Formats: C-alpha cells, structure tokens, sequence
C-alpha cells in the first residue's frame, strides 16, 4: 500500500519521481532485476543510493567510484547526512514508516559510508576535515540495528589510518651466474628468466594502478604526475623496455650478432605469450615495428621462420584495432598482464564523447550511464589485478630491469634520432652497400632455448 | 569492394583531440558515444560522388606510450596532425609529429592535413595565420574545427581523403 512521506519543503528525498528528475534505461540490472538508472538529479541519485525498497550494491559500487565528476566528497557527505536525518510526517502510520522507511534508509546510508571508507579511503587521506566530519557523524548515530554497523565503520577507519600456492619453477640461468650482476645483459641472462622477471615487474606495476588514477581521465591533465603516478611508472617501464630492445638491436653492429639479438628478443616474446603478459608481448612488438628496427631487412632475412611466424602472430594481435588481442584476452584466464593503452583510450573517449548532463523538460540531470560505462572499464581492469603469478622473484635480475635507463641523460628526440642514425649506419639505405662490423660479444651467441632446463 | 582509407589522428594529449573523430562518427544529432563497438571507428561516406569507407585510428590517452607511435603511425595512409588553438605547445609539437610520420612512411610526401581544434571557450593562443603559414611550409592543407558545433570536422577528413586520392 502507498506510504505517507514528509514534504519536500522539510525533506528533499521525498519528492516524487518524474521525467524532470530521474530517467532509466530500457534493460534491467544483470543478476538482480533492479531498474538501471540512465540519469537523474543529485538528490534522486543519493535517494537511489540509499533506497528503502531494496539494496543496490552495483549502483553503490559505481557511484562511489565515479561521483567526483559531478559532486565533491564534502558535498556528498552532507547529502548522505541529510538523507539519514529523516523527519517523521506532520499509530499505524508512524510505526510502519519507522520499520519500512527510516530503518532501511538509515541502514543504507551506513552501507555507503562503509563502502566509501573501505574502497575509496583516499577521499579521507586527502581531506582530513572530511574524515573529522565522517567520524563526527558516525558518533551521533544511535540505535539497536546501528551499533553493529557503526562499530564496523570505526574498525575500518582505524585500520586504514594505521597503515599462497605450491612451489614455483626453478630460476633459469644461462651465461651470467647467480650474484654476477656485472655480467647481466640481454644475451647473458636466460631468455625464460628475462621474460619471467619482466612479467613479475609488469604484473606488480599493473596491479598497483587504482581507479582514482583513471576516472576523470586524470592521467591526461596537467596534474597527471600527482594523480596517476602508478599508471605513469607502469607506462614508463614499458617504454623503457621497448627502447632498450631497440638499443640492443641497433648498437649490435655485427649482423650475425644482431641476428642473435633479434632472435633472443623473439624468444622473450614467445615466453611472454606463454605467460599471458600482453604488455610484454607489445613491448617487443613496438620495438620491432619502430623506425630503426623495422628497416633492418638483412637482419630479419636471417631470422628462422619459426621466429618470424611467432613475431607475425604477435604483430597481428594489434591489427584491426586490437581485434585479435581483445579476443585473446577474453579467452584466457589469470594470471595475465593486460595492455593498459586500450583501457586508457576507452575511458578518455567515453568521458569526452558523452555529455556530463542530459536535459529533460529544461531541467539538468546528471548522466549516470556515462559514469557506469567508465566504472565497467575500471572493473575489468580490477578483475585482472586479483590473481598473482606463481613465479619466484630473482632480486638481482629484478633490480637489473628496474634500473635500466637506455635513454641516459638524453631527451626523447635526441635518443630517437641516435637509434635511427645507428640503424642507417649498420644497414645503409639502398643502393649503399652493406658494410661489415666487428663482433662485440666475447661469449657464445647460441640460445639455451625457451624450454626449461630442469623439471 | 569499396575503397577503405586507413586514417591516423596524431597530436598532443590533454587538449581534447578526441572530439575530432568522435564528432565525425557520431550522427550530427546524437551524443551517445561507445568507443568499444566497431562502428565507433568506421564510417561509410560519399566524397566527390565516390563512396568509400573511412577507418580512423585515434589512440587518444596513450601519449605516454611514446615508443608505440611508430607502430600506430605505420597503419595509416593519411594523417590528421591535430593541435588545439587554445594551446601553443600542442601547435609547437606538430613539427616533430610530421617528422616522425615522414620517417615511419619513409617518404617526404605523405597525405597529411593540419587541424586546429577549438575544444572550449578558452582563449585562442594560435592565430589562424600562424597555422596557415606552418601548413603552407609543409605543403599541406589547414582546416580549423570546433568541438562544440561540429564545424569543419567533415572538411578536415574529406580534405585528407582527397590528399590520398590526389597523391
Ligand atoms: C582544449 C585545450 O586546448 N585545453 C587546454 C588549454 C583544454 O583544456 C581543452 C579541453 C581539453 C580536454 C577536453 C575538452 C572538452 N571539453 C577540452
């Protein structure tokens, strides 16, 4: 039966639904049968975030991930404190309202606070007054059903303020021996271990990126260094490794030794493919398709066809706007290291290609579908961050790659031009004859292969 | 089979370059873009009577993956070199983007277009004349566009298709 709620003059969240304040999508919430909100006013979004009829975890999860584009943390807290503070209407009516409206609504604002403090604690780390107000509000909360949730929120706050498999494969070694960090290089370390240790770094770098660094396309704006530092460390490592692979190639002036270098890198690619490190796969593909490397026809001619074919299928992952990459990522199960670039573009273009507001009968409504669409991409990013790799860290090999600096003190253009001028030197532009260059490696060039040495 | 033109958008990040392609692909009265679907980067168009398909690659948001530019650029037959009229650094970055394209395609004559985008109501720092002068020095067209109104968007892309066709 229809329930009597207070007037909008005293309580804003009692205003009835209309085309001017809340609209929905045609379909219904997957797994739950709940309407999908397309757009609404902030008051209507807060009402639905703390709805009395039912709990809406997906909307809560979406809201708290993307609300900062349309509402400030300080403003949201005020709104949820306003929501909680329910005045009784101006008996059968009052007893049912207390059990069917006040208790469910007050209980749902406490779930929001809990989810906020647990999953988006950064809002409180960056605004101590926001945490004073949250802790203050939570102190005023009294009741039988509340004590349980009020104590859980307090136990999360103090924890946040304080601050598992079988045996992994044996570490593989080639010419360089354990501890002899001074000899470590592309051809001296084992190609399986280079690919494993790079996959561990790249997996940790991938896992460290949070949605606070992605929502609002903040990695593309002036404060990107402040707001997206883990994403940027991650992209920079990737860029470093691509440039290192190119440097290794073009600074190996002897053709036979250079053929050994390109082959070894394709072996590192083959192991990245095995390990589902698509970041790694594309680091190698990007180095191979770079202007200095691509043009080395005398080098690729002498590469075995098995390795050419391996490189060819890895290249095709990037073709037709990452069609095969996308399909292959959906077909595999973790652990994996996705290529982040696609996610970055999709979030940017979603946010730049859709309006912040929709207008119905002259009134402005927040476009929540735009926000949901972004939370879907960040959710997919997080689904691949749960699973770790069952591979042992080799601390010296790890540190070797962490400390690579192929550019040195040079700027991008300087270094890029040097790599290209080395490419033209080692293999001149036709019809200039192919010169010969002395060998630079005292050790053997033959690979140990990509198949483990022991069981 | 109708002709397919592989077009690549290159330009500075942080200055709303994505609007150029988004506005082309989305219908002039629709503002509901999903970058996930295939139709989001493919468009069947009629230019000078000859019907064709435009495939547009815009890696907007991947600027920090600087070592992937060569790869991305080699995909294209024609390039839209995009700067924002409200940001002089994005205009100053065009010279190196062009040099990089020439190197990737191993050619001094690559079908290319210079696009000046008006992304917001912020003040203009790049006078049309400066950009008109830069374009003439490279021997390519110059098209200005507005992200708010969709003005110039179609001319930018169509002008590039004609640069490819007349190559
Ligand atoms: C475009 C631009 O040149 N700048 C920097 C001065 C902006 O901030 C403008 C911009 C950037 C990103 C998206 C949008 C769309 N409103 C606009």
């Amino acid at each position: 039966e229809q329930m009597r709620l207070p007037s909008a003059d005293v309580y804003r969240f009692a205003e009835p639904d209309s085309e001017e304040n809340i609209i929905f999508e045609e379909n219904m919430q997957p797994k739950a049968g709940i309407p999908i909100i397309k757009a609404g006013t902030v008051i209507k979004l807060i009402e639905r975030l703390t709805y009395h009829m039912y709990a809406d975890p997906n909307f809560v999860r979406t809201f708290l991930t993307t609300y900062r584009s349309f509402c400030k943390p300080q403003e949201l807290l005020s709104l949820i404190i306003e929501r909680f503070e329910i005045p009784e209407p101006e008996s059968a009516e009052l007893k049912r309202f207390r059990k069917e409206y006040i208790q469910p609504v007050q209980l749902r604002v406490l779930n929001v606070c809990r989810h906020w403090v647990e999953h988006h604690f950064y809002d409180f780390e960056r605004d101590a007054y926001l945490l004073q107000r949250m802790e203050e509000f939570i102190g005023t909360v009294r009741g039988k059903a509340m004590k349980k949730w009020v104590e859980s929120i307090t136990k999360i706050i103090q924890r946040k303020k304080i601050a598992f498999q079988s045996s992994p494969p044996t570490v593989e070694w080639h010419i360089s021996r354990p501890g002899h960090i001074e000899t470590f290089d592309l051809l001296t370390l084992h190609p399986i271990e280079i690919a494993r240790q790079l996959t561990l770094l790249e997996s940790d770098l991938y896992r460290a990126v949070q949605p606070s660094e992605l929502v609002g396309s903040v990695w593309t704006k002036e404060d990107k260094e402040i707001n997206s530092p883990n994403l940027l460390k991650m992209i920079r490592h990737t860029t470093n490794l691509t440039l290192w692979f190119e440097k290794c190639i073009v600074e190996t002036e002897n053709l036979e030794e250079r053929v050994a270098v390109v082959s070894r890198i394709i072996e590192i690619l083959q192991v990245f493919q095995e390990l589902n490190n698509f970041n790694g796969v594309l680091e190698v593909v990007s180095a191979m398709n770079s202007s200095p490397v691509y043009r080395l026809d005398h080098t690729f001619e002498q590469i075995p066809s098995r390795q050419k074919k391996i490189l060819e299928e890895a290249h095709e992952l990037s073709e037709d706007h990452y069609k095969k990459y996308l399909a292959k990522l959906r077909s595999i199960n973790p652990p994996c290291v996705p290529f982040f670039g696609i996610y970055l573009t999709n979030i940017l273009k979603t946010e730049e290609g859709n309006p912040e507001v929709l207008k119905r009968h002259g009134k402005e409504l927040i476009n929540f579908s735009k926000r949901r669409k972004v939370a879907e991409i960040t959710g997919e990013i997080q689904q691949y961050q749960n699973q770790p790799y069952c591979l042992r860290v080799e601390s010296d090999i790890k540190r070797f790659f962490e400390n690579l600096n192929p550019m040195g003190n040079s700027m991008e253009k300087e270094f890029t031009d040097y790599l290209f001028n080395k490419s033209l030197e080692i293999e001149p532009r036709n019809p200039k004859p192919l010169p010969r260059f002395p060998k630079k490696y005292s050790y053997p060039l033959k690979s140990p292969g990509v198949r483990p040495s022991n069981p | 089979h109708m002709t397919e033109y592989k077009l690549v958008v290159v330009g500075a990040g942080g200055v709303g370059k994505s609007a150029l392609t988004i506005q082309l692909i989305q219908n002039h009265f629709v503002d509901e873009y999903d970058p996930t679907i295939e139709d989001s980067y493919r468009k069947q168009v009629v230019i000078d009577g000859e019907t064709c398909l435009l495939d547009i690659l815009d890696t907007a948001g991947q600027e920090e993956y600087s070592a992937m530019r060569d790869q991305y650029m080699r995909t294209g037959e024609g390039f839209l070199c995009v700067f924002a009229i409200n940001n002089t650094k994005s205009f100053e970055d065009i010279h190196q983007y062009r040099e990089q394209i020439k190197r990737v395609k191993d050619s001094d004559d690559v079908p290319m277009v210079l696009v000046g985008n008006k992304c917001d109501l912020a003040a203009r720092t790049v006078e049309s004349r400066q950009a008109q002068d830069l374009a003439r020095s490279y021997g390519i067209p110059y098209i200005e566009t507005s992200a708010k109104t969709r003005q110039g968007v179609e001319d930018a892309f169509y002008t590039l298709v004609r640069e490819i066709r007349q190559h």
